[PDB]
C-alpha cells in the first residue's frame, strides 16, 4: 500500500 | 477542485475514454491542426515581406514642406474666389477649405458661408457638389 | 497528554467509544454521558499502565490499585474494562513475564495453519487464555513472509524490512519486549539514469512534483468526475494515469494552437494594413505628380490654376497624414508580434528523459503496492490511508526474524508439516497434513476450531494446494478471486568493503524503458556489514523469477559500476535472490486492492465459516473455521502489524466463542 512508498513528500 | 497546472474536464475525459484509439486520434488531429497553422504563418509573413518591400523608402520623396501661414482678418478677392472653388470641390468640410486658403480659420470659413451666401450663390454651389 | 496518548498508541479515539466497545458495553454507551467518560478514562488509563511497562502482565488487581477515585469506585466496571482489553489483545499481548502461572487445565483445542506473525500472535493469545494450541507450518522455520538471510555477520531481510512508524503501531510494544535494533531510514534518495549520471536537482524536483500532481489528479478523476467504470470494467490506477497524462499532452498542443492562432490573426491585421499603405503610397505618388505639373505652370496664374496648386497641396498633406497614422499602427503590430514570437508556450509535456524518470516514480508506486499499476483499483488502492502510523520509518538491523522466533517461544509448532485438507463439521474439525520431506507420512489433527492464516496467494492457487470439506462458500471464494495478491523480489549483495555513500540509506536507478522500470530500480543500505539490497518491482518481478541469480547479480553489478565506477565495485562474497511468486507457501509477496475489489473483501476474508448441522433439524452450529493474516485486515493490509493485529482479533473471536464472553 501507500505506506511503503519511498521519497514521500 | 483539480490540482494547479492539471486540466481535467468531464468533456475531455469522455472524448479520450469513448474509444480504444480516441486518445491517439484526438492528439493526431491537433498535430495536423498545428502544422496547418504553422504553414499559414510562413505563407502570410512571406506575403507581408513582399508588401514591406513595395514600400521601400516610405513617402519621404513625396512629402511637402510645412506652411507657416498666419490667420488674417480681411478677405482678399483672391481668398473669396479660392473659397468659392473650395466649396465647389470640398463641399461643407470647413477644415479642408481653411487648409486650401491658408490664412482663414474654421470660424471665419463658417462666417463666410453666412455673410456671402447671397453674393456667391453658395446654395447653388453646394447643390453642384451634391450632384457629383 | 498521557492517557490520551495511550488511546492513540492503541489506535483508539481517546474521547469516544468504538463499535467493539458498544457491543461489549451496551448499557454504558446507551446510557448517560458521565458513565462514558468514566469508562473512557478507565480504558485509557489501563492502556497507559500496560504501555508504560509491556514487559510484565498488567493484572486486574494491579490496574485497580493504580486507579484513583472516583474511577476506582466501581470494581465490576474496572473488571469488565480490563477483561475486554485483555481478550481483544490491547493489553497483555506479545512477550511479557506472566505474574499468575498459566493453569495446567486447558479448555478447548485449536489448530493454527501457518506460524507466520498472524499465526504466532493468535497462538500466544489462545495459550494465554488457557486453550490447547498447535501450529502446523509447511516451512522448516517460523516467520513466513518475515524471512531474514544470515551467513556470518551478514544479515538481510528478504521479506518484511521496514516498521512504517511507531505512532499507533503495535510493533512499538513488541520492540520494547524483544531486542530489535530499530534504525531510522534517512529519506534522502538520489536517482541515477541508465548511464550512471545523477538527475539534476532542478529536474529531479520537477518530475517528482509532476508524479504527485498526476496521482492527486487520478483521485480528482475518481472522486469528483466519478470515472470508475469504462466498458463495464473497473478503471485501474494505470488507466487513470494514462488518461491524465493524455489530457496534459492535449492541453500542451491546445496551448500551442491558441498561441499560433493569435499570431496569424495579428499577421492578417498587418497584411490588411500593408495593403492599405501600398495603395495609399500609389495615390500619394500620383497626387505628387499632379501637384508638380500644377505648380510648374509659372505665375501669373488665373485663380483656378492657383486653386489647383492649393487643392492638390491640401489633398497631398491629408493623404501623407493618414500614411503616417497607418505607419504608427504598423509599428505597434510589429512590437506585438516580435513579443509573441519569443513568448511561446511549452514545446512538449514531458521529454524522453522526463518520462523515464517519471517511470521510476511509477516503479516506486508498483513496489509499494507490489503490483503493476494496471491491476490497482483507482477508487480503493489507498483505502487504508487514514490509519497510517506517525513517526520516522525504521529498519530491523539484527533482522526482522528476531520477532517471530521470539513469539514462537513456548508454543507447540510442527515444522515441515504441510496442511493438505481442512474438514469442519457441527461436532468439530480434522486437519490432514503431510511431512514435506516424505509426503507419504500423513498426520490427522482433531480440534474444536481451525484458524487459517494461509496467504491469499495459497488460497488463490488453482488447482488448490489445500482442499476445504465442505468447500468454502461462494461469498468467500469470490472475495479470494477478486482480491489482488502482488509480487516484489529482493537481491541481497554482500561485499567486503562499503563503496557507496554510507550516510545515504537508499538510492534509485532509472530504467531505460517503461517495460523495465521495476527492474533493480532501488537499492537499500540499512545494515552494519557491507550489504546493498536491490528491489525488483512491477512487471519485472514476475519475469525476473524465470532468470538465474548469476544474470540478476550481473545486471546489478553493471548498474552499480555505471554509478560508482568499475574500480570501486568488487565481486560480491554472498548473493541471495528472493522468488516469492514461485514460493509454494506464499505464491506472492502481499495483497493489493485489485480493480474490482474494495476494503469490504478484506472483511469478507476475516468472516468465520459455520458448518451446516450433522442431523437435519438440529440447532445452528457454532463457527469452526476462522481466518487471520495480512489479507484479512482492511485498515492495515500488506503489513506485519496487520498480520499481528489480525491474529489478536481471531484469538479474541475464538476465546469469546469457546470459553464464553
Ligand atoms: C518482499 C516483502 C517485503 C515486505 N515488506 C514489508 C515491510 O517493509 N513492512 C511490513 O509491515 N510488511 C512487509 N511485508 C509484508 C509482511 O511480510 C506480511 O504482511 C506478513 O509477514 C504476513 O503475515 P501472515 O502471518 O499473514 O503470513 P505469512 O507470514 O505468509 O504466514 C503464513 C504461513 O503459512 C505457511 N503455510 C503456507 N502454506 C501452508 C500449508 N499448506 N500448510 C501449512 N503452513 C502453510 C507459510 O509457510 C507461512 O509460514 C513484506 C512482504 C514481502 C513479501
Amino acid at each position: 500500500p501507500r505506506s511503503f512508498l519511498v521519497r514521500r513528500p | 477542485k483539480p490540482p494547479k497546472g492539471m486540466f481535467l474536464s468531464q468533456e475531455d475525459v469522455e472524448a479520450v475514454s469513448a474509444n480504444a484509439t480516441a486518445a491517439t486520434t484526438v492528439l493526431r488531429q491537433l498535430d495536423m491542426e498545428l502544422v496547418s497553422v504553422k504553414r499559414q504563418i510562413q505563407n502570410i509573413k512571406q506575403t507581408n515581406s513582399a508588401l514591406k518591400e513595395k514600400l521601400d523608402g516610405g513617402i519621404e520623396p513625396y512629402r511637402l514642406p510645412e506652411v507657416i501661414q498666419k490667420c488674417n482678418a480681411r478677405w482678399t478677392t483672391e481668398e473669396q474666389l479660392l473659397a468659392v472653388q473650395a466649396i465647389r470641390k470640398y463641399g461643407r468640410d470647413f477644415q479642408a477649405i481653411s487648409d486650401v486658403i491658408g490664412n482663414k480659420s474654421v470660424v471665419q470659413v463658417k462666417n463666410f458661408f453666412v455673410n456671402y451666401r447671397r453674393r456667391f450663390n453658395i446654395d447653388e454651389v453646394l447643390q453642384e457638389w451634391e450632384a457629383e | 497528554s498521557g492517557v490520551e496518548g495511550a488511546a492513540f498508541q492503541s489506535r483508539l479515539p481517546h474521547d469516544r467509544m468504538t463499535s467493539q466497545e458498544a457491543a461489549c458495553f451496551p448499557d454504558i454507551i446507551s446510557g448517560p454521558q458521565q458513565t462514558q467518560k468514566v469508562f473512557l478514562f478507565i480504558r485509557n488509563r489501563t492502556l497507559q499502565l500496560w504501555l508504560d511497562n509491556p514487559k510484565i502482565q498488567l493484572t486486574f488487581e494491579a490496574t485497580l490499585q493504580q486507579l484513583e477515585a472516583p474511577y476506582n469506585s466501581d470494581t465490576v466496571l474496572v473488571h469488565r474494562v480490563h477483561s475486554y482489553l485483555e481478550r481483544h489483545g490491547l493489553i497483555n499481548f506479545g512477550i511479557y513475564k506472566r505474574i499468575k502461572p498459566l493453569p495446567t487445565k486447558k479448555t478447548g483445542k485449536v489448530i493454527i495453519i501457518g506460524s507466520g506473525v498472524s499465526g504466532l500472535a493468535a497462538a500466544r493469545q489462545l495459550q494465554s487464555f488457557g486453550m490447547d494450541v498447535t501450529l502446523l507450518e509447511a516451512r522448516d522455520r517460523v516467520g513466513g513472509r518475515v524471512a531474514t538471510f544470515r551467513k556470518g555477520n551478514y544479515v538481510a531481510d528478504l521479506g518484511a524490512m521496514v516498521v512504517t512508524g511507531l505512532g499507533g503501531n503495535p510493533m512499538a510494544v513488541v520492540s520494547k519486549q524483544v531486542n530489535m535494533e530499530l534504525a531510522k531510514i534517512k529519506q534522502k534518495c538520489p536517482l541515477y539514469e541508465a548511464n550512471g549520471q545523477a538527475v539534476p536537482k532542478e529536474k529531479d524536483e520537477m518530475v517528482e512534483q509532476e508524479f504527485n500532481r498526476l496521482l492527486e489528479a487520478t483521485s480528482y478523476l475518481s472522486h469528483q468526475l466519478d470515472f470508475n467504470v469504462l466498458n463495464n470494467k473497473p478503471v485501474s490506477l494505470g488507466q487513470a494515469l494514462e488518461v491524465v497524462i493524455q489530457l496534459q499532452e492535449k492541453h500542451v498542443k491546445d496551448e500551442q494552437i491558441e498561441h499560433w492562432k493569435k499570431i496569424v490573426k495579428t499577421q492578417e491585421e498587418l497584411k490588411e494594413l500593408l495593403n492599405k499603405m501600398v495603395n495609399l503610397k500609389e495615390k500619394i505618388k500620383e497626387l505628387h505628380q499632379q501637384y508638380k505639373e500644377a505648380s510648374e505652370v509659372k505665375p501669373p496664374r488665373d485663380i483656378t490654376a492657383e486653386f489647383l496648386v492649393k487643392s492638390k497641396h491640401r489633398d497631398l498633406t491629408a493623404l501623407c497624414k493618414e500614411y503616417d497614422e497607418l505607419a504608427e499602427t504598423q509599428g505597434k503590430l510589429e512590437e506585438k508580434l516580435q513579443e509573441l514570437e519569443a513568448n511561446p508556450p511549452s514545446d512538449v509535456y514531458l521529454s524522453s528523459r522526463d518520462r523515464q524518470i517519471l517511470d521510476w516514480h511509477f516503479a516506486n508506486l508498483e513496489f509499494a503496492n507490489a503490483t503493476p499499476l494496471s491491476t490497482l483499483s483507482l477508487k480503493h488502492w489507498d483505502q487504508d490511508d487514514d490509519f497510517e502510523f506517525t513517526g520516522s520509518h525504521l529498519t530491523v538491523r539484527n533482522g526482522y526474524s528476531c520477532v517471530p522466533v521470539a513469539l514462537a517461544e513456548g508454543l507447540d509448532i510442527k515444522l515441515n508439516t504441510a496442511v493438505r485438507q481442512v474438514r469442519y463439521t457441527a461436532s468439530g474439525c480434522e486437519v490432514i497434513a503431510v511431512n514435506t520431506r516424505s509426503t507419504s507420512q500423513t498426520f490427522i489433527y482433531k480440534c474444536d476450531a481451525v484458524l487459517c492464516t494461509l496467504p491469499l496467494g495459497v488460497l488463490k492457487q488453482q488447482p488448490p494446494a489445500v482442499q476445504f470439506v465442505p468447500p468454502l462458500p461462494e461469498w468467500k471464494t469470490s472475495a479470494v478471486q477478486r482480491m489482488g495478491f502482488g509480487n516484489l523480489n529482493k537481491v541481497v549483495l554482500c561485499f567486503d568493503r562499503v563503496f557507496w555513500d554510507p550516510s545515504v540509506n537508499l538510492f534509485g536507478h532509472v530504467g531505460s524503458t517503461t517495460a523495465s522500470r521495476g527492474e533493480l530500480f532501488l537499492f537499500w543500505n540499512l545494515y552494519k556489514a557491507p550489504i546493498l539490497l536491490a528491489l525488483v518491482a512491477g512487471e519485472a518481478a514476475g519475469i525476473m523469477e524465470n532468470i538465474s541469480d548469476d544474470v540478476i547479480v550481473g545486471r546489478c553489478l553493471a548498474i552499480l559500476k555505471g554509478i560508482f565506477g568499475s574500480s570501486a565495485v568488487p565481486q560480491p562474497k554472498e548473493t541471495v535472490v528472493s522468488r516469492w511468486r514461485a514460493d509454494p507457501w506464499a505464491r506472492g509477496s502481499y495483497s493489493y486492492v485489485a480493480a474490482g475489489s474494495s476494503g469490504n473483501d478484506y472483511d469478507l476474508m476475516a468472516q468465520p465459516i459455520t458448518p451446516g448441522p450433522s442431523i437435519p433439524g438440529a440447532p445452528q452450529p457454532i463457527p469452526r473455521l476462522f481466518f487471520a493474516g495480512e489479507h484479512t485486515i482492511r485498515n492495515y493490509p500488506a503489513t506485519v502489524h496487520g498480520a499481528l493485529l489480525s491474529g489478536l482479533r481471531e484469538a479474541g473471536r475464538i476465546a469469546d466463542q469457546f470459553l464464553g464472553a
